[PDB]
């Protein structure tokens, strides 16, 4: 909104701002390992205590 | 010996090489079990991990098939030495730095590899538009003039294959590249990746000659030594390495006598006319579809080799 | 009738009000 002046000025009309904001994209990651000795026994089925 | 039958039942059946379909409209579960390949990425739950079968040893199997998983080269580079506006599938070149311990390597796109050759003396407009200053690249090679002068620039640059992952860090960039194997992007929507080589640096060699059509048409990168500074050209051929050095000597036949006529090789080390190296294979049918690479200002033509199997080789000298 | 949102202080016998139009002027980007 604007204020109306009584004095002689070059007066401002109805201003309106259109502002946009864009998203960030953060790509978080790690790199864990798993030994092959602990994957062959995982996809097998034993019969021994 | 009865558990042996259960172990061999777990071990025997390969994926079906043939399957008698009746109609394509029915889409039976047998032909779905044929055509399905296990994935490589899934959500972080027990059901998704067990369904994609990532935990199977060696190769993926839910609870060998002619597919090889790729290997990834992990490279740390300075953020100034690389342009983050590069495409994904572009072949890079690690330069072997001369320090004993570095930590930070030095890679080069063929756009960035052009401006090491340009200074001291289209494609060059885009190259100078991407990287503003060559001096921030011409110190990565510490002694470029000597190394070009004694013709030992081919053994200090080894190819590394195309890029797949480029995180946009601020000081020290980490890029990932496929040094060997099936080039496929590591994105959560798994999208394909096309090896991009700029057009003026990529001259075809099948159509340069102008009937037995093979499948694997290799892509050869070629460093040559010119009086106008060295050049990095790219050659696509459907032939053997034995064929490729003969036909590349025939292709460079004017340039060798050009370099000989303007400069006499006064010493013994200036005889080598650079070297070549096989960058890997791709399909000879739908190879090298032409496309464009747009920066913010300009656009150069660039070839787009699709479905590349990267496989580097050592340098074979041209003479 | 309506509450007038303006703080009132006591100075002896008179209870004068204190109000700031700053916020009513900054939303027009004018010089106070």
């Amino acid at each position: 909104p604007t204020i109306a002046h009584g004095d002689g000025r070059r007066p401002s009309k109805q201003r309106t701002f259109i502002v946009v904001k864009n998203c960030h994209k953060h790509h978080i990651s790690t790199e864990m390992e798993l030994s092959m000795l602990d994957l062959e026994i995982l996809h097998s089925i034993p019969e021994t205590p | 010996r009865r558990r042996l039958q259960r172990r061999i039942a777990g071990l025997l059946p390969p994926p079906a090489r043939r399957l008698n379909i009746s109609r394509g409209s029915e889409f039976t579960r047998d032909v779905r079990g044929l055509v399905e390949e296990h994935a490589q990425a899934s959500s972080l739950s027990a059901a998704a991990v067990w369904r994609a079968g990532l935990l199977a040893p060696g190769e993926v199997a839910v609870a060998w098939s002619g597919w090889r998983p790729p290997v990834f080269g992990d490279f740390l580079i300075h953020a100034s030495s690389f342009n983050n506006a590069e495409a994904t599938g572009t072949p890079l070149f690690q330069f072997k730095q001369s320090d004993p311990f570095s930590g930070v390597d030095a890679v080069f796109t063929p756009l960035s590899l052009f401006i090491l050759m340009n200074h001291g003396r289209g494609l060059t407009r885009m190259a100078n538009l991407l990287y503003d200053s060559p001096a921030t690249l011409a110190d990565l090679v510490p002694d470029f003039g000597r190394l070009v002068a004694d013709r030992r620039f081919h053994n200090f640059i080894t190819p590394v294959g195309p890029l797949v992952e480029n995180i946009k860090s601020t000081y020290l960039n980490k890029i990932t590249t496929v040094v060997h194997g099936p080039v496929v992007s590591k994105a959560i929507p798994r999208s394909t990746v096309k090896v991009t080589v700029p057009q003026e640096a990529f001259v075809d060699l099948d159509a340069w000659l102008s009937q037995p059509c093979p499948a694997d048409a290799r892509l050869y990168v070629a460093l040559t030594y010119e009086e106008a500074g060295p050049r990095f050209t790219f050659f696509q051929s459907s032939r053997g390495h034995c064929q490729i050095m003969n036909i590349l000597r025939i292709y460079y036949s004017p340039s060798i006598m050009h370099r000989y006529a303007v400069v006499q090789p006064l010493h013994i080390e200036e005889l080598t006319f650079g070297a070549v190296a096989c960058l890997g294979t791709f399909s000879a049918t739908d190879g090298w579809r032409r496309s464009a690479f747009n920066y913010r200002g300009s656009s150069l033509p660039v070839v787009e080799i699709d479905s590349f199997y990267s496989n580097v080789s050592d340098w074979e000298v041209i003479l | 009738r309506v509450p007038i949102s303006a703080a009132v202080i006591k100075l002896g016998n008179h209870a004068v009000a204190v109000e700031s139009l700053q916020k009513m002027y900054n939303d027009t980007q004018s010089p106070y």
